[PDB]
């Protein structure tokens, strides 16, 4: 009922927002056509049943990230070097293009939305990174910093001018776009995820390529925990206010860790890689998890 | 009218994608053959029983399709090279996986970037897959002009550009494809797919480029810039290389997003045509050429073979030569017959080696315009060529046996001539043993006898082409020594080289030649300066002559005679290529040998290391007397 009929298999993005709601964007990454799709579950615990879903849509491209703009948009990284903004219409039955603008000259294969909700910055294969207006529909700068493809960019939480990146030359770029040079490097394997700490402005952990989680201040090396046995591909920060760190990973395992990056819970549910992890607004310590097994799973945390 | 494939990263259904791309002008497309995105395992569980199709199915185009418009990518997070044990191998299996599938198509080329310095392990999986089975993808090595951490904006705070002048800093990444290659063993299917930026380096950086197998040229959208109507078009500068380019044939691939959106797309390609339809037009030699590029003969022996008929065609269908012999001879008549003698004083002209006639006629037409008389003879040793002149003797002409049929070394001259006039000059002047030929015929040239041509001098330049030393290793033949294609000389149209210091003079002989001794032999030592980090594949020769006074013939490139077909430069390969580095000096030494029986070359590189001697005792090649 009122979407396209087949979710594709590799399960990329998850993502709550503030009313407990899902967003799952796909990709289809083998067979025939190489394209994406977002879904809304209204009901988490249905996904990704397709039939009993809210709203859904079919992409030119693959989805390789998204995230919530708000409440009714989202914002969304293609394959086809496109950066997109969807939004619910009215009755969040139906999910229809604002915009689809072809800046980037490879994969986007980041996102990341600005503190203000006005603004945001994608990365790309194509090495550059940018910082967009949403109301405008218009690329305001672009980067060339980096030396290889960008992996990861996250804005921070409370300065529109400040984020992170980090790519395949092994640089941690913090930017501060009000300087004339906006970005400086921060101490490698390859540095493969990026998190800020929801509590201190000053502070944010990083995955490497090897499975090491690494918690970082401005003020200060280094804090580090051998925690997957590869590639760590996300670290979302729980909504609590001394809150846990999940890790996700292609050695398809997600592992929840505390400040001192401890190991709290461990789960092997995933039969392939773990691509996305949002934790429950309305329950603290509901996770859900996502993967290339087109499982979304709802883990219980131990808090 | 030129050739050009569309790179994409992104292709969600291949056949609306190709279908796209042929509308828009394209020849071909350059697409990944598994998702760019779509990381394998192969060792671990439980990802490694990832199920289901791995990528899309052969089906989805023809064969024909597969075979003629599908260049395949590597997959972007495939580093066979990481630092990381588990990615290094994921990245070996996933590779082989990739390049095995496009050997499964039929795919006539396949795209592997060059990134970084370290490409040890890509190359190693590369060559086994070479040495595995029963395939003939091309290997195109995208390479860029500028490494991607030069050409970054100076925008992070703590870790500012390298700014001054860094010389050997933008030739980075011609190392990274000369390690490879060597690594691979020089590998006819490893080729170079060279990526433009939006700045450029050193004319001579991009001279070596243009030495090494250049198979297409990347273009990115966003390095062309905007006119006053709106369409896409470039820098004076880059504009210069598409036309050096466009000189190789090379295809040119279109990569990046539509930047020209009021201007539909095909419009870069249009600018390509634009450029294509516009250079300067070949000249008279540049047409005759098309078809010889880089292609390696045997240096003719006209002395030791009998020359088929139409080989004499070629040498005859050259106007500016038998103009330039037509002008030195008049010269000569007028400065020995006085306007007094005119009538009185005829000169006895012969033509040695005067095949089937050109020389002849050349002579007459001198005569006619300087209106002094000759009496003529035409020697010949080539019989076959003998039938050609003794028809044209009995049909015209009428009076006197003219044609000779003998050696000129040999001939019982009935008399003494004013005048010897010969065109026994190879690629490398004296290599048909004009010497030798003059010498025995010089004994019936009156004692202030002429001969033209008077003078000749060769002349070499030391070279660089990966090509060529290709062309020269498939020239290894079964029941010799497996390194004689090395130590012997190639008549070719050096044209993917790059000549490394400016032509020398090597050997000079004159005549007659009244010294005591003649001795035809010769030792020259040569300094040539170079200025490129690059590697001596070999050296070219070349030759000028004086036919008369100042009326001369050459094929040195900076004195070529204008629109003269007859001669295309030589090659003489070394066994084992030399780096050089800026600055350095090659010193090469050349002999001319010679026994009763044979004339040879012997060849050695002294600086800035030894190579062997090359060609020694003639045991690889001689010039049979
Ligand atoms: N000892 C001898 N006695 C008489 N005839 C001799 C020799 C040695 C060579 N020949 C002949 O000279 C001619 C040279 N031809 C004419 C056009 C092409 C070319 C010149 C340019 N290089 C390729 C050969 C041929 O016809 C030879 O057969």
């Amino acid at each position: 009922p009122n979407a396209p009929a087949c979710m594709e298999r590799q399960l990329e993005a998850a993502r709550y927002r503030s009313d407990g709601a899902l967003l799952l964007g796909a990709s289809s990454l083998s067979g025939r056509c190489w394209a994406g799709s977002l879904w809304l579950f209204k009901d988490p615990c249905a996904a990704p049943n397709e039939g009993f879903c809210s709203a859904g849509v079919q992409t030119e491209a693959g989805v390789a990230d998204l995230t919530w703009v708000g409440e009714r948009g989202i914002l969304v990284a293609s394959d086809s070097g496109a950066v997109e903004l969807w939004e619910l219409d009215e009755n969040e039955t139906l999910i229809v293009s604002k915009f689809c603008k072809y800046e980037h000259d490879d994969i986007v294969s980041t996102v990341s939305v600005l503190s203000s909700g006005t603004q945001a910055v994608s990365g790309s294969k194509d090495i550059c990174i940018k910082v967009w207006d949403l109301a405008q529909q218009v690329v305001l700068s672009s980067y060339r910093a980096h030396a290889a493809q960008v992996t990861c960019v996250a804005a921070s939480p409370h300065k529109d001018s400040v984020f992170l990146s980090c790519s395949e030359d092994n640089r941690i770029l913090l930017w501060d776009t009000r300087c004339p040079k906006p970005a400086s490097q921060i101490g490698g394997y390859l540095p493969t995820s990026l998190a800020w700490h929801p509590q201190q402005s000053e502070v944010f952990v990083f995955g490497d390529e090897n499975g090491t989680v690494s918690l970082v201040d401005t003020k200060s090396c280094v804090l580090s925990s051998a925690v997957h046995s590869q590639c760590v591909t996300g670290l979302v920060f729980s909504p609590h206010s001394v809150p846990f760190l999940a890790s996700l990973s292609e050695d398809c395992s997600l592992a929840v860790l505390d400040s001192s990056l401890s190991e709290l819970f461990r789960s092997q549910a995933h039969r392939d890689f773990v691509r996305d992890a949002t934790w429950s607004p309305l329950n603290h310590s509901l996770l859900t998890t996502v993967g290339w097994d087109h499982q979304v799973v709802h883990h219980v945390v131990p808090t | 009218r030129v050739s050009s494939g569309r790179d994409l990263n992104c292709v969600p259904e291949i056949a609306d994608t190709l279908g796209a791309v042929a509308k828009q002008g394209f020849d071909f497309l350059c697409m990944p053959v598994f998702h760019p995105r779509f990381k394998r395992e192969f060792i671990q569980e439980p990802a490694k029983n990832r199920p289901g199709p791995q990528t899309r199915s052969d089906l989805l185009l023809s064969g024909r399709d597969w075979n003629t418009l599908i260049v395949g990518k590597l997959s972007p997070w495939i580093r066979p090279d990481s630092k990381v044990e588990k990615i290094r191998r994921n990245s070996e299996a996933a590779m082989l996986q990739e390049l095995n599938f496009g050997a499964y198509l039929g795919l006539p080329a396949f795209l592997l970037p060059l990134n970084q310095e370290d490409n040890t392990n890509l190359a190693r999986v590369l060559t086994n897959h070479i040495h595995t089975g029963h395939h003939s993808s091309m290997f195109w090595m995208r390479v860029p002009l500028v490494a991607p951490e030069d050409l970054r904006d100076d925008i992070i705070e703590n870790a500012p550009t390298t700014h001054t002048e860094e010389y050997s800093g933008e030739e980075k990444t011609w190392m990274w494809w000369h390690n490879f290659r060597t690594l691979c063993d020089y590998s006819k299917r490893i080729a170079v797919a060279l990526e433009i930026g939006a700045d450029l380096p050193s004319n001579h950086v991009i001279d070596r480029w243009l030495g090494e197998p250049i198979k297409a040229a990347i273009l990115p959208t966003s390095i062309f810039l905007t006119n006053k109507k709106g369409f896409p078009v470039l820098s004076k500068m880059h504009q210069r290389l598409i036309f050096r380019l466009l000189k190789l044939e090379v295809q040119f691939i279109i990569t990046g997003t539509n930047h020209h959106s009021e201007k539909e797309f095909c419009s870069y390609l249009q600018y390509l045509e634009y450029l294509s339809q516009n250079r300067p037009p070949p000249n008279a030699y540049e047409l005759f050429a098309k078809g010889y590029e880089d292609y390696l003969q045997s240096p003719l022996q006209p002395l030791m073979d009998n020359l088929e008929s139409q080989t004499y065609e070629v040498f005859e269908k050259d106007p500016i030569k038998y103009s330039q012999y037509q002008q030195a001879i008049y010269k000569c008549l007028l400065d020995r017959v006085p306007e007094e003698e005119k009538d009185t004083n005829v000169q006895v002209l012969m033509v040695l080696g005067a095949g089937r006639g050109p020389l002849v006629n050349a002579s007459l037409r001198a005569a006619k315009q300087a209106d002094r008389r000759i009496k003529l003879y035409a020697v010949e040793k080539n019989p076959n060529a003998v039938v050609t002149l003794e028809n044209w003797q009995f049909e015209e002409w009428g009076s006197q046996v003219t044609v000779v049929s003998s050696d000129m070394r040999e001939w019982v001259a009935p008399e003494k001539a004013d005048i010897i006039v010969s065109e026994l000059l190879g690629s490398f002047a004296d290599n048909e043993l004009s010497p030798e030929c003059l010498d025995g015929a010089q004994h019936f040239l009156k004692d202030d006898g002429v001969s033209i041509p008077g003078e000749y001098t060769s002349f070499l330049a030391p070279i660089s082409s990966s090509k060529l030393y290709n062309e020269v290793r498939a020239c290894r033949e079964k029941d010799r020594d497996p390194e004689a294609q090395f130590e012997m000389p190639y008549v070719v149209r050096l044209h993917n080289f790059h000549q490394l210091s400016a032509p020398q003079p090597c050997f000079t002989f004159s005549h007659p030649n009244r010294d005591p001794m003649i001795d035809n032999n010769r030792y020259c030592t040569l300094e040539f300066p170079v200025e490129v980090n690059t590697v001596l594949h070999g050296f070219a020769g070349y030759f000028e002559t004086v036919l008369y006074q100042d009326i001369t013939l050459s094929i040195r490139p900076e004195t070529h005679s204008p629109g003269m077909f007859s001669w295309f430069p030589i090659l003489f390969p070394i066994k084992q290529p030399i780096t050089v580095r800026e600055g350095q000096t090659i010193c090469v030494r050349f002999w001319r040998c010679s026994n009763s029986k044979k004339v040879w070359y012997e060849w050695a590189v002294t600086a800035p290391v030894c190579s062997a001697i090359h060609n020694p005792t003639g045991r690889s090649y001689t010039i049979g007397l």
